[PDB]
This record gives structure tokens, sequence and C-alpha cells, in this order.
């Protein structure tokens, strides 16, 4: 897409936050100047973190674009981006994007960033499998499936999500620094042959058990796993509760509404140490 | 967070200096720490980091087999130790940090120290 004709900066970016970003950007005096194509195709970076931004409609004249910075903006939408075939480094922090296919084209994107934004369908980053950087962190997201295709990511966070299931990691062996805490990981053996790790978080979850029938001599299984299956001792246990493997066990002549116990285990992966930690929570039907 | 300089000097080509750096404040577990330089005026420029809590480290072409990154975890530290010195590394030094070490090499998103001069004398 191509202006014809010089046009005023503010009739082609039609966000007046947007519309100033650009005229800084050019070292244009007023938002009423004319820009041309060929300043257009000049702008390489653009960099607007925390500018009130609610569209970038306009971007789509800014062929050339390779890095993007628009973290903590009012960004609903990214279908202006679609087509910006240079981009390598996209910041999206702290909006509420979640049209991730919107980007399946960005064939040069190397690094994308877009933690805090309500996501929770990540099926669209499938399309991205070249992806070097990938932050999710403080999102929703339970189903990490496509993940598996991402076979060129040495750094990824999903820490602060809703993730059990991280078997679609298993097999991602360029990862070199990964970032879990605060998710639902019990079992860490997807992680088993990551052996290039450098770096590598987990802590903070919390697993969530199916509900069972409460009694007044409850056996629940330990479920927690280290990298070759073996359990995970409970460090501290509610309702004066024990252990004795694999079984924690409690006496409640009470009902009461869940019990719950607390893990921690150092692991080593790779040159990675980690500080797997997390609660377990079995809530009871009366 | 914060990041407090000590270090850098005057010294003959040849010889050699050390920086550190320390993190104060709201540091994540594992984070990227270590310098950019730059001339005054000119453009600044990646010199080291390492992942302080990991291993990696990354040094630029120039400096990569005179110049060494280290760190002390416990007391959230960096060091560089500079030997060989040449005329092109006088400079002002920055600490920085980004939780993430590929988006420290892009510096845009970094905590920056204030600097510290290093200066190489023939």
């Amino acid at each position: 897409e191509t202006i014809t004709v010089p046009t005023p900066i503010k009739q082609i970016f039609s966000d007046d936050a947007f519309a100033e970003t650009i005229k800084d950007n050019l070292k244009k005096k007023s938002v009423t100047d004319a820009v041309t194509q060929n300043e257009l195709n000049s702008i390489d970076q653009i960099i607007a973190n925390n500018s009130d931004i609610k569209s970038v409609q306009g971007i789509q004249y800014l062929p050339n674009v390779t890095k993007l910075f628009l973290n903590g903006n009012k960004l609903t939408d990214i279908k202006p981006l679609a087509n910006l075939k240079n981009l390598g480094w996209l910041f999206l922090d702290e909006n509420k994007v979640k049209d991730l296919s919107s980007l399946k084209d960005l064939k040069k994107l190397k690094s994308l960033s877009l933690e805090h934004n309500g996501i929770s369908d990540i099926n669209g980053l499938v399309h991205l499998p070249q992806l070097e950087s990938l932050y999710l962190g403080n999102n929703k997201i339970t189903d990490i499936t496509v993940l598996s295709r991402l076979t060129k990511l040495d750094t990824l966070s999903l820490e602060d999500n809703q993730i059990s299931d991280i078997v679609p990691l298993a097999g991602l062996t360029k990862l070199q620094n990964l970032y879990l805490s605060k998710n639902h990981i019990s079992d860490l053996r997807a992680l088993a042959g990551l052996k290039n790790l450098d770096v590598l978080e987990l802590f903070s979850q919390e697993c969530l058990n199916k509900p069972i029938n409460h009694q007044s001599n409850l056996v629940v299984p330990n479920t927690v796993k280290n990298t070759d299956g073996s359990l995970v001792t409970p460090e501290i246990i509610s309702d004066d509760g024990d252990y004795e493997k694999p079984n924690v066990k409690w006496h409640l002549p009470e009902f009461t509404n869940e019990v719950s116990f607390i893990f921690y285990q150092p692991v080593t992966i790779g040159k990675a140490k980690a500080r797997f930690h997390g609660r377990v929570t079995q809530p009871l039907k009366e | 967070v914060k990041l407090e300089e000590s270090g850098g000097g005057s010294v003959q080509a040849g010889g050699s200096l050390r920086l550190s750096c320390a993190a104060s404040g709201h540091t994540y577990s594992t984070y990227c720490m270590g310098w950019f330089r730059q001339v005054p005026g000119k453009e600044r420029e990646g010199v080291a980091r390492i992942n302080v809590g990991g291993s990696s480290t990354w040094y630029a072409d120039s400096v990569r087999d005179r110049f060494t990154i280290s760190q002390d975890n416990a007391k959230n530290t960096v060091y560089l130790q500079m030997n060989s010195l040449k005329l092109e590394d006088t400079a002002i030094y920055y600490c920085t940090l980004h939780r993430f070490c590929n988006t420290w090499s892009l510096g845009t998103l970094n905590v920056w120290g204030q600097g510290t001069q290093v200066t190489v004398s023939s």
C-alpha cells in the first residue's frame, strides 16, 4: 500500500496519538504537514510505548519498519500490521490484542512480546515457526499445543498463565531460557529433554486436583512429578495431614471445602538450575 | 530497579581495567546485565552481557578475546575484566539491564546506569 501523492500526516494516521508519533519520528513540525511515500519508506523503527495509541491505522504504508515498540497503549486490533513484511521485533505488552492470526505472514519476525493482553488463544502463532523469542507472560493461556511447531525458539516466557499441560514443549530442544512460573504445572517430564536450557523458572505453581468426596480418612495420591517421573515429597501439608508415599493422608472428622499441600524441589536441566515450587489443592465434595 | 556502577579509570594502552555493576531493588529471579559503551556524540553499542542466574554470555566482536564478564549472583553484581586495552576502547561504559537477554541487546527497553568513564592513553 502506498500514498500516490504527498498527504497530511493526520489524514493517513487516524489516531491522534499515532499521528504525533509519526510526526516526531520524521522530525516534522505538525501533523498537518505533508508526508511523502519515500519518507514513510524511510521509517525503520517506531518507539511509541505508553503513548495512548488506540489504533495504528496508516502503519500499512510503512513497508520497511523492522522494530516496533508499542507497549502500554490501547490497541485492540493489529490488522494494519499484517503486511509489514520486514518486521523483525514487535513489542505489544499491556494492550488488549487477541488477533494473533493477523501476524501470520510476518515471516521475518524473530521476537514477539504480548504480555498482559488477556490472551487465551495462541493458535495463530503456528504460522510463525521462525520465531526466536516469544513473551506471553501474564495472560490466560491454557493450551500451548501449537508451540510444538516453534522449533527455533530459544527464549520463551509463559509465566503467569493457566497452563498445566506442557507436553507441547517437549521437543523444543533449542530452548535456552524458559519462564514457566505461576502456572498449574505438576509434571516436569516434558522438560526432561531440554538439554540446552540455561535459565528455567518454575516458581509458584497452583496445581488443582479434580474434586473428590470428603471422607473422615482421606487418601489422595501425590501426582507431582520430577523430570524422571519420581514423585516430589510434600514439605507442608494442611489440616495436620501426613505423607505416606505415594499418598497424602488426612483425618477430617468435619467436612472442609478443601485440603492442600506444598512442595519444593530443586531441579537441574542442562545448565539450568530451577526451583519447582507449588501448592496442590484438593477440593472436596460434601 | 537501580544500577550501581564502580571501577573504570585511566590506563595506558595494553593495560587492564575492571568495571563492576550491582543491581538492587526489585530484581527478577534471573535477568540480563552488562555494559554498553558510547563515545560522546557517537552511537552507543553493546559490549558484554551475562544472564545473572544463568551462565550465558555475549561479547561484541571487538572485545571478545580481551574482555571477560562474570557474575556474583548472590551479590547481584557483574564484573567486566578488560585486558589488552586499546585506544578504541575509550568511552563511557553504561551498566544496563533487561529481564531477557535477547531484548537487552536492543538497548531501547533497558534500565540504564549513569555511566563510568574508561580512558585508554598511549
